[PDB]
C-alpha cells in the first residue's frame, strides 16, 4: 500500500513530433556502461574522426567515424582502488588537447592519455574530483574541484600549478563551474549564487559578482541544478550562477548590464544575439542579449531531461535523458526533426563536431547523428 | 436485575478530608527541643467561608 | 459539538446539562462555547464552569489546564480562590482515586505527589484567601494532608527499621520531626529515632529522646 | 482635528481596547491626516486587521476594520503517512493556529517551511497548497493540500584521504544504505543528515580502533543531484598513520585508588591505539570511584600522541568527587503501589557513600520487578554539600491483573463455566495472587494462589497454593471416570545469589477416584501401583493420598519482568515423595528461556524455549499418569489443541462402565465394539522434550505508542513427549512410544496483544511434519 | 536459625583512619568541614556534634561498625573526637 501513495510530476513528452528534415545517425556503435544512469560530470571528446569514447568503469577507447570501430582502446582501471582493478571512477569530461586524453575521476586522479594508443601520457592526484571537466588550455589543466578549489595542473605531467579556493558550497551543491579563460581572466562560475573572474596567470581574483543567492535558507533546485558555465561574449559574460541568474555583465569588473534571475536553468548557449537554452521547465526558449528577452520558445518539452541545445543540421538539436532527439526550429520552437535513437537516454551533451553529432548515452552510449 | 435503567453508575468516591486529622505537637523538655516545623507544614489555619466537602457546592 | 450558535443558548445548554448533572454533554457545550466564544463576558465564567463540569466528570488534566488559563487568563479575578481550591482539589482527587479503600486498605502510603501539590493550593488557598468560600473547606483539607504526608514518610521510615538501616531511621524521622511538628506518624515516629540511637550506641542520645517520649508521651 | 469618538467595526476576538492602544490617536488626541495614516499601519501592526480604513466625520474617527483572527480550522488534505502535526509544528512556529490570525500574504512562506521540512527530511519533490478558506464572520478553514512526489535517497559515497579500508565496506560499517537486492534482501535506504553524522564518527571511531591518532574528516559534500534523489557524497578525510598506545599517565587528584587504577590501566605499551577502549576506562575509573562513593570523578584523559615513533601515550587527569555522597533517595510511581515496595528494591543505602553499581542493581531489580512500564531515576546531588545526593526513583507501573481464557458451555448447559484471574502482587500490595478455578456440570474445581514474595527481609516468599477439584467428567453420574481430587501446596522462596533463587515444598495431593476408563496402560499405572484393576468393565475406584517433597531452584538473569530482551531464564522445578505417601515415585522438570538479542538495538530477539522432565516410581511403582507430560495447543506447541503431545493408551474391551452411555463416550463397551482400541488422546510419556522456536520482530505498521506492548515471534514448535518405558508387546497392534522420534512438529507464529488485562497473544499454526494421534487448532486464543 | 548465606548490609557515613588524622581537638566544625566536609547526622536539639557513624552486617557472621561522632562546642570548635568500635 505504502508503495501506492507517492504521486509524481507531469511531463510533456512529445507533441507535435515532425520528421520534415530526416533524422539518422552518422553510426550507432554503444561503447556500452561507461556514462550510464548513474550521474555523471564525464562527457565525451570528439575530433579528427578520432573518437574518444571512453567507460567510467575503466575503458577508455578512441574510436573511428562512420562505424564506430574502436581506433584505439585501453582502460585506467588497472591498480585502482583498494583491490585492484576497481572501476576508474571518473569525474571530470574527456579532454584531448594535443596527444593527451585528460579525464578527471572521482577519484580525483586526473590523467593525460597519448591519443595515438591511450598510454598514460601522464596521471596525477589532485584534491578533490572534478566538479567540471578539465579545463586544459595555455598548459593550464584548469579544474574546479569538488572541494570549490581551482586546480591548475600542467598539461605535460600534471605539475600542480595552484590549488585556489573558489565558491564553496555547503554539501555538494551541483552545477558545473567551468573554469574558462577569457581576456586573461580564469572565469568561473560559482554553486553559491556568484560568478567570478580570477587571474588565468596565477590564480588572483580578478573579481567575484554576487549574482544572487543559492540553496541553503533560500532553497533553489535539486531537480534542476545550474549550469554555472561561463560563456562570455569578448567583452560580455553571459553566465548562469546557481539560481538560474542569466546575467549580461562586465568581464573586467563583473558590473552587471542586465540579469536573469528568473530560477533554475538546465541547459544554454548564448548564440549570438539568439540565447538558445533549456529553461526551468524542461522547455526551449530563445532569449536576446539586450535584456533576457524571449525571442522566441517552445514549451513541448516539459520536464523530459533535455541535454544541451545545439545548432546543427541547420536546426536546434536538443537530445534528451529520454533516448529521443528533438531538431527543435532555430525559429519559434517548431520540431524539425525526432529521433528516438536511443532508449538509455542521453545524458551527455551532443558534440555536434567533426561533421557529426556525437553524444555518449547512458547504456545505449555512442551513437553519433546527423540528418 | 438489579439494575433497571442501564446506569454508568454505583461507583466509587471519596471522603478523607473532611475526616481531618488532629495532631498531637511537641511537648519535649527544654534544651531538647527540635526546630520541629522547619518543612512547610505549617499552614494559616483560617475558617473563612463556606461549608465543608460535598454541602459546599456552586454552579 | 456546538456550532457557531448564540453564546448564551450554548451556556443555557450548559447551564441545563451542568444542573442535570450530564457534564458528559455539558463540557460538549462549554468547550463548544469557549471554542467560538472564550472572549464573552460569561466566557471566563465558563471556564470556572468548565473546571466545574471537569471535575464533576473527572477531567483532572483538562480542569488542570483550565485552571491553569484561569491563572492566566485571569490572574485578577474574585473567583482565583476557586481556582486556588480547586487546583488543590483536582490534586485531591489526582493524587489517588483506587477503589481499595473499600476494603480498608491505606493510600496514604501511596505516593503524594498532588498531595504535596495540593499541600500547595489548599496552603495556597488558605494563605492567598483566608477568607474565602473554600477556606473552611480547604483547611479540613490540610489538617487531615499533614498526617497524610507523614504517614506517608512514617512508611518510609519504617522500612529502614526493617531493614535495619539506623543510619536512614534516624534522619528520616528527623526529616518527619523537622517536617511533621505534631502529626501522629511523627509521634509514633518519637520511639522509633530512640531505637535506632540505640542501635547505633547512642543510647544517651536515645534517653534524650526517650525523655521525649516522656514528655510526648501525652 | 480631535477625535471625539472611534467607530471601530469588526472586532473578532481583538477587543476595542486592545486596538485602540495599538491606534495612536485615542478619544480627545489631536487628529490630522498623517494620524488618519498612522492609525492605519498601526492597527496594521496588530497583525490581526486584514483591512484598516481610519476616517473621521469632521474630526471625530471611523474606522473601518476586516479581521485576520480565529483561524477557524486547519485541514491537512492528503498529507502523507508524515506526520501533519509535525507538519502543523511548522505551522505552530509560524505564529497561525486555531484560535489565531492568518494573514493571507504568508501561505507560501510558511509553505516553503513546509518544503523545507521535507527538505530537512530530504525530500524536495513535493508541493504544498494551504487553501485559505473562508468561515463565518471572518474565519478561516485552512484546507492544506500536500503533493510529495519523492525524496531522496542514499546512493553512493564517495570516500577520498582513505588509503587503508575500502569504501564500500564502510557503507556496511555505516548505516548509510544503498542496495535492497531481491537476491539479498534487507532493509531500506532512505537519507537522513543525521545518519551521516553519526556514521561520519563511526568512521572516527573506525580509525580510531585501529591507531589512526592523526585521523580527521576534512568536510564532505553531498551532492545537490540534478534529480531532487541522487545522494552521491564526497567525503574529504585527512587518514593519518598508525599510532600506537604506548603509555598510560593517570594523574591527578586519585583519591589513594591510584593501584585500583593501575588495574584499569593493565595495558600494553606499543599495542596499536584505541581510543574507544581509552573511553571506556575512564569510565572504568568512574565505576571505580562511583562505586567508591565518588559519583563525580573528573577524568580528563589526554592522548599524548608521539608522532617520533607514530605512537600514543596517555595523560589522564584524576579528580574524584566525595565518598559519602548518599543522603538519601526518591521513590515516584508509586501512586497506587506500595512505597515498601519500592524501597525493598534497591541495595543502595540512605546516608551512605555511593554504591553507584547498587542503584543498578536495585533498578534491575524494579527491571525483574515485572509490573512496571519505565525504570527511570534522577539521581540529585542536594547542593551546599558534597554529601547530599537525593535519588529520585521516577519508575512507571504497566497494568495489573489478568483474566483467563474461557469457552461456551455456559447458559446453554445450565450454569457452567471455566474461570481465571490474577491480581498482579495484588495491586502491587505485596501479595501475589493468582486465583483460578472452573465450577461446571462436568466437574468442579478451585485454586487459590498466594505470596507474600519478601515476606521477610530475605525474600521469603509466602508460598500456600490450595486445590480442590471436585472432577467427575460428569456424563450423567459415576459411569466415566469420577475424580475428587484436592490437597494443598506450601511453598517459600530462598535466595541463593541475586539472581540464582531456591525453591521447595511440600505437596498434599489427595484423589477420590471411580469408574475409570478401561484403558491398560491407565491399569498398568495401577499394576505398577500392585493393584488389579478390571482391564473391563469400568468399576474401578481408588483413593490415594501422596505426601510428596517438593524443591527446585531458579536462576533470574533477565531484563524486564514483563518484556524482556536478553539474558536467559532457569527454572528448576521437582518433586519428591516421602513415606506416608500412597505412592512412591519422583518427578523432575526444567524449562529454559533464553532471551538472545540478534541484532541489539534488541528488535530481534532469539527466545529458546525449551521443556524438560522425567519422573518414574519408586519401588516398583510408576509415576502417575496425570504427572505424564502433555502439550498442545498453548503451552510450548502452537498449531494443536491441548493435550495432543506425548503416548497414547488403549481402551481394553470391557462391557458396562457401571452405566453404558448410549452411544456416546463410547471406549469398546457393550454399545461399541468388544476390542482393544487405541484413544489418540496424548496420554503422555515419562519423558519430555518439546521445543518452542520463536523470533522476535518488530512491526513497521503500528504506532510505538503501543507497538512495544505487543510482541510478535514467528515459530517451529516441535518436539516430542515419549514414555522411555512404553511397551512393545502390548503394543505391538499399537504405537511403541519408547522412540522419541514420535515428532509432532507445527509452525506459525504469535500475536500478542497488551491490553489492560494484560498480553492477549494470539496464534495461527498448522502443523506439518506433525507424529499422528494430534487434535489441530489453527487459529489459538491464548494468555 | 543460622544460615550461611546471607547478603551484606552495609552504612555509611563514617570517617577513614586518614580522615581523623586530619582533624584534632580544637579545630571548628568549619576546620573539619574542610577536611572531613559534612556529616549526614548532627545533634537533633544539642551541640554542633557530628555523627560520622560505620554500619556493616554480612549475615550471621556478627556485625560490623565505627561509630565516630565529632562533639563540636556551641562556638563549634571540636571538644569531643568520640571514636565507637562495634560492640
Amino acid at each position: 500500500l505504502f508503495n501506492s501513495e507517492e504521486d509524481v510530476v507531469k511531463m510533456s513528452p512529445l507533441p507535435t513530433v515532425e520528421n520534415q528534415f530526416t533524422p539518422t545517425t552518422a553510426w550507432s556503435t554503444s561503447v556500452g556502461s561507461g556514462i550510464g544512469n548513474f550521474y555523471s560530470n564525464l562527457h565525451p571528446a570528439l575530433a579528427d574522426n578520432v573518437v574518444y569514447a571512453a567507460d567510467r568503469a575503466g575503458l577508455v577507447k578512441a574510436l573511428n567515424a562512420d562505424d564506430g570501430k574502436e581506433i584505439w582502446s585501453v582502460s585506467l582501471a588497472e591498480k585502482d582502488g583498494w583491490f585492484s582493478k576497481e572501476p576508474a571512477l571518473l569525474s571530470g569530461g574527456v579532454t584531448v588537447s594535443g596527444g593527451h586524453v585528460y579525464i578527471g575521476s572521482e577519484k580525483a586522479q586526473v590523467y593525460a592519455l597519448n591519443t595515438s594508443d591511450g598510454t598514460v601520457a601522464w596521471q596525477t592526484k589532485v584534491a578533490g574530483e572534478a566538479l567540471s571537466r578539465p579545463v586544459v588550455s595555455d598548459g593550464l589543466v584548469l579544474i574546479h574541484t569538488s572541494n570549490g578549489q581551482l586546480q591548475a595542473l600542467n598539461e605535460a605531467d600534471g605539475a600542480v600549478k595552484w590549488t585556489v579556493n573558489l565558491d564553496m558550497p555547503s554539501l555538494s551543491l551541483r552545477g558545473e563551474s567551468a573554469p574558462t579563460t577569457a581576456f586573461g581572466a580564469a572565469v568561473v562560475g560559482g554553486d553559491n549564487g556568484r560568478v567570478s573572474a580570477v587571474l588565468m596567470e596565477q590564480g588572483q581574483m580578478i573579481w567575484q559578482q554576487r549574482i544572487s543567492q543559492a540553496t541553503g535558507s533560500t532553497e533553489i533546485d535539486r531537480l534542476s541544478d545550474v549550469d554555472t558555465t561561463p560563456v562570455v561574449v569578448n567583452g560580455v559574460v553571459f553566465a548562469l550562477a546557481y539560481n538560474g541568474n542569466l546575467t549580461a555583465l562586465d568581464l573586467r569588473s563583473g558590473q552587471i548590464m542586465w540579469k536573469r534571475e528568473l530560477g533554475s536553468v538546465n541547459d544554454f548557449i548564448v548564440d549570438g544575439n539568439r540565447i538558445y537554452l533549456v529553461d526551468q521547465n524542461d522547455r526551449v526558449m530563445a532569449l536576446t542579449i539586450d535584456g533576457g528577452v524571449t525571442l522566441w520558445t517552445q514549451s513541448d518539452l516539459l520536464h523530459r531531461l533535455l541535454t544541451s541545445p545545439v545548432l546543427y543540421n541547420g536546426n536546434l538539436v536538443v537530445g534528451d535523458s529520454e533516448g529521443y532527439l528533438h531538431w527543435i526550429n532555430v525559429e519559434d520552437g517548431r520540431f524539425v526533426a525526432q529521433q528516438k535513437v536511443d532508449s538509455s537516454g542521453f545524458q551527455t551533451e551532443p558534440v555536434a563536431a567533426d561533421g557529426k553529432l556525437l553524444i555518449q548515452a547512458k547504456d545505449g552510449t555512442v551513437y553519433s547523428i546527423t540528418r | 436485575c438489579s439494575s433497571d435503567s442501564r446506569y454508568k453508575r454505583q461507583v466509587s468516591g471519596d471522603e478523607a478530608y473532611l475526616e481531618a486529622a488532629p495532631l498531637a505537637e511537641l511537648h519535649a523538655p527544654a534544651g531538647m527541643i527540635l526546630p520541629v516545623t522547619s518543612g512547610d507544614y505549617a499552614i494559616p489555619v483560617t475558617n473563612g467561608s463556606g461549608a465543608v466537602g460535598k454541602a459546599l457546592d456552586i454552579r | 459539538e456546538v456550532p457557531d450558535n448564540p453564546p448564551n443558548e450554548i451556556y443555557a445548554t450548559a447551564q441545563q446539562k451542568l444542573q442535570d448533572g450530564n457534564w458528559r454533554q455539558a463540557i460538549t457545550q462549554l468547550e463548544a462555547l469557549d471554542n467560538r466564544y472564550p472572549f464573552g463576558p460569561y466566557s471566563q465564567q465558563v471556564q470556572l464552569d468548565l473546571i466545574y463540569a471537569y471535575y464533576k466528570n473527572a477531567d483532572l488534566p483538562l480542569a488542570q489546564a483550565a485552571i491553569d488559563r484561569f491563572i492566566r487568563l485571569n490572574p485578577t479575578h474574585p473567583n482565583i480562590d476557586y481556582v486556588m481550591y480547586m487546583r488543590g482539589l483536582t490534586n485531591m482527587a489526582l493524587d489517588d482515586s483506587a477503589l481499595q479503600g473499600f476494603f480498608g486498605v491505606d493510600r496514604s502510603d501511596r505516593d503524594p505527589q498532588h498531595a504535596r501539590a495540593a499541600f500547595s493550593d489548599f496552603s495556597k488557598l488558605v494563605r492567598g484567601y483566608p477568607n474565602s468560600q473554600y477556606t473552611t473547606d480547604a483547611t479540613k483539607r490540610l489538617v487531615f494532608l499533614k498526617d497524610r504526608l507523614a504517614k506517608y514518610e512514617y512508611s518510609v521510615a519504617e522500612y529502614y527499621t526493617e531493614r535495619g538501616a539506623w543510619v536512614a531511621v534516624v534522619n528520616r524521622v528527623e526529616g518527619m520531626l523537622r517536617d511533621y511538628p505534631d502529626t501522629q506518624a511523627t509521634r509514633d515516629a518519637l520511639p522509633l529515632m530512640e531505637n535506632a540511637y540505640r542501635q547505633m550506641q547512642m543510647n544517651a542520645q536515645a534517653e534524650k529522646v526517650a525523655k521525649i517520649i516522656a514528655a510526648n508521651s501525652s | 482635528f480631535v477625535v471625539k469618538d472611534i467607530h471601530f467595526e469588526g472586532l473578532q476576538r481583538v477587543a476595542v481596547g486592545a486596538a485602540l492602544l495599538s491606534m495612536p490617536v485615542r478619544t480627545g488626541d489631536t487628529v490630522n491626516d498623517e494620524d488618519i495614516s498612522n492609525t492605519i499601519r498601526a492597527l496594521f501592526a496588530t497583525g490581526n486587521f486584514e483591512d484598516v480604513r481610519v476616517l473621521r466625520d469632521g474630526d471625530t474617527l471611523l474606522v473601518q476594520v476586516k479581521e485576520r483572527p480565529t483561524i477557524a480550522s486547519i485541514t491537512f488534505s492528503g498529507n502523507k503517512s508524515v506526520k501533519d502535526d509535525m507538519l502543523k509544528q511548522n505551522l505552530e512556529a509560524s505564529g497561525v493556529r486555531v484560535g489565531e490570525s492568518l494573514d493571507r500574504t504568508t501561505i507560501a512562506d510558511i509553505e516553503k517551511g513546509l518544503e523545507d521540512f521535507y527538505y530537512s527530511v530530504g525530500k524536495y519533490s513535493a508541493s504544498v497548497k494551504a487553501v485559505v478558506t473562508p468561515l463565518p464572520r471572518n474565519r478561516v478553514d485552512l484546507k492544506l493540500v500536500f503533493q510529495e512526489g519523492v525524496s531522496a535517497e542514499i546512493q553512493q559515497i564517495n570516500i577520498v584521504g582513505n588509503h587503508a579500508f575500502t569504501t564500500d565496506e564502510l557503507i556496511s560499517h555505516f548505516q548509510l544504505r544503498d542496495e535492497v537486492p531481491w537476491w539479498n534482501v534487507v532493509g531500506d535506504r532512505k537519507y537522513q543528515k543525521q545518519k551521516l553524522a553519526g556514521d561520519l564518527e563511526t568512521l572516527r571511531s573506525y580509525y580510531l580502533d585501529r591507531g589512526y591518532a592523526r585521523f580527521n574528516i576534512d568536510s564532505t559534500q553531498v551532492s545537490l543531484t540534478p534529480d531532487k534523489k541522487g545522494i552521491y557524497v564526497t567525503v574529504n578525510i585527512t587518514e593519518g598513520d598508525q599510532y600506537k598506545l604506548s603509555g598510560v599517565e593517570v594523574s591527578g587528584n586519585l583519591a589513594g585508588h591510584s593501584a585500583e587504577i593501575e588495574q584499569l590501566t593493565k595495558i600494553e605499551p606499543g599495542e596499536l591505539y584505541n581510543g574507544t577502549k581509552v573511553t571506556k576506562m575512564e569510565d572504568d575509573i568512574k565505576k571505580l570511584l562511583g562505586r567508591y562513593g565518588y559519583a563525580y570523578p573528573r577524568v580528563q584523559s589526554m592522548p599524548e600522541i608521539n608522532d617520533a615513533d607514530k605512537t600514543v601515550k596517555l595523560r589522564v587527569n584524576v579528580d574524584a568527587g566525595n565518598r559519602f555522597y548518599v543522603r538519601k533517595i526518591r521513590f515516584e510511581g508509586n501512586d497506587t503501589s506500595k512505597d515498601a515496595v519500592l524501597r525493598r528494591e534497591m541495595r543502595q543505602m540512605e546516608g551512605a557513600w555511593l554504591g553507584s553499581d547498587l542503584v543498578d542493581q536495585g533498578k534491575e531489580r524494579l527491571n525483574r520487578l515485572g509490573f512496571f512500564e519505565t525504570v527511570d531515576t534522577d539521581t540529585q546531588r542536594v547542593p551546599g554539600s558534597p554529601d547530599q545526593v537525593d535519588v529520585v526513583y521516577k519508575v512507571k507501573e504497566r497494568n495489573t491483573g489478568s483474566f483467563n481464557f474461557g469457552i461456551g458451555y455456559g447458559t446453554e448447559s445450565g450454569v457452567s463455566f471455566q474461570a481465571g484471574v490474577q491480581q498482579d502482587n495484588w495491586l502491587g500490595t505485596g501479595y501475589a495472587v493468582g486465583i483460578n478455578g472452573t465450577k461446571n456440570d462436568y466437574q468442579t474445581y478451585a485454586e487459590l494462589s498466594v505470596t507474600n514474595p519478601y515476606f521477610t527481609v530475605d525474600g521469603v516468599s509466602l508460598g500456600g497454593r490450595l486445590f480442590y477439584n471436585d472432577f467427575q467428567a460428569d456424563d450423567a453420574d459415576l459411569s466415566d471416570y469420577t475424580n475428587k481430587s484436592y490437597g494443598t501446596d506450601v511453598t517459600l522462596g530462598f535466595p541463593i545469589n541475586e539472581y540464582n533463587s531456591l525453591r521447595a515444598g511440600l505437596g498434599y495431593v489427595h484423589n477420590s477416584l471411580s469408574n475409570m476408563q478401561p484403558q491398560v496402560a491407565m491399569w498398568r499405572y495401577l499394576y505398577s501401583m500392585g493393584e488389579h484393576p478390571s482391564t473391563s468393565d469400568q468399576d474401578n475406584s481408588f483413593k490415594t493420598d501422596d505426601f510428596t517433597f517438593n524443591y527446585g531452584w531458579t536462576y533470574n538473569k533477565l531484563d524486564r519482568g514483563y518484556f524482556p530482551t536478553d539474558g536467559s531464564r532457569v527454572n528448576l522445578t521437582g518433586k519428591v515423595t516421602i513415606p506416608g505417601s500412597d505412592n512412591e515415585y519422583y518427578k523432575v522438570t526444567l524449562d529454559t528461556a533464553t532471551y538472545v538479542p540478534i541484532d541489539d538495538d534488541h528488535k530481534w530477539v532469539v527466545l529458546g524455549r525449551t521443556r524438560w522432565g522425567y519422573g518414574d516410581g519408586l519401588g516398583g511403582k510408576e509415576m502417575p499418569f496425570y504427572e505424564n507430560f502433555y502439550a498442545g495447543g498453548s503451552s510450548t506447541v502452537r498449531g494443536f489443541q491441548s493435550n495432543t503431545i506425548g503416548p497414547k493408551a488403549v481402551y481394553f474391551p470391557h462391557q458396562a462402565s457401571n452405566y453404558d452411555p448410549d452411544y456416546d463416550y463410547e471406549c469398546a463397551t457393550q454399545d461399541g465394539a468388544k476390542d482393544l482400541c487405541k484413544s489418540d488422546d496424548a496420554v503422555g510419556g515419562n519423558a519430555m522434550a518439546v521445543a518452542s522456536l520463536e523470533f522476535i520482530t518488530p512491526t513497521p505498521f503500528i504506532s510505538d505508542k503501543y507497538a512495544n506492548s505487543v510482541r510478535t515471534s514467528f515459530f517451529w514448535d516441535m518436539g516430542t513427549v515419549w514414555d522411555t518405558n512404553w511397551d512393545s508387546s502390548q503394543y505391538s497392534g499399537y504405537p511403541d512410544y519408547s522412540d522419541p522420534s514420535n515428532i509432532r512438529m507445527s509452525a506459525g507464529i504469535a500475536l500478542q496483544w497488551m491490553s489492560p488485562l494484560g498480553p492477549l497473544v494470539f496464534s495461527y499454526a498448522q502443523p506439518f511434519k506433525k507424529y499422528d494421534g494430534d487434535k489441530a487448532e489453527q487459529f489459538q486464543f491464548n494468555i | 536459625e543460622r544460615v550461611v548465606y546471607r547478603p551484606d548490609i552495609n552504612q555509611g557515613n563514617y570517617l577513614t583512619a586518614n580522615d581523623v588524622s586530619k582533624i584534632r581537638v580544637g579545630m571548628t566544625q568549619q576546620q573539619v568541614a574542610y577536611a572531613l566536609g559534612t556529616p549526614l547526622m548532627s545533634d537533633p536539639f544539642g551541640t554542633n556534634t557530628w555523627f560520622y557513624v560505620f554500619r556493616q552486617q554480612p549475615g550471621h557472621e556478627g556485625v560490623t561498625q565505627q561509630t565516630l561522632t565529632l562533639t563540636f562546642n556551641s562556638s563549634g570548635v571540636l571538644t569531643n573526637i568520640d571514636n565507637k568500635p562495634a560492640l
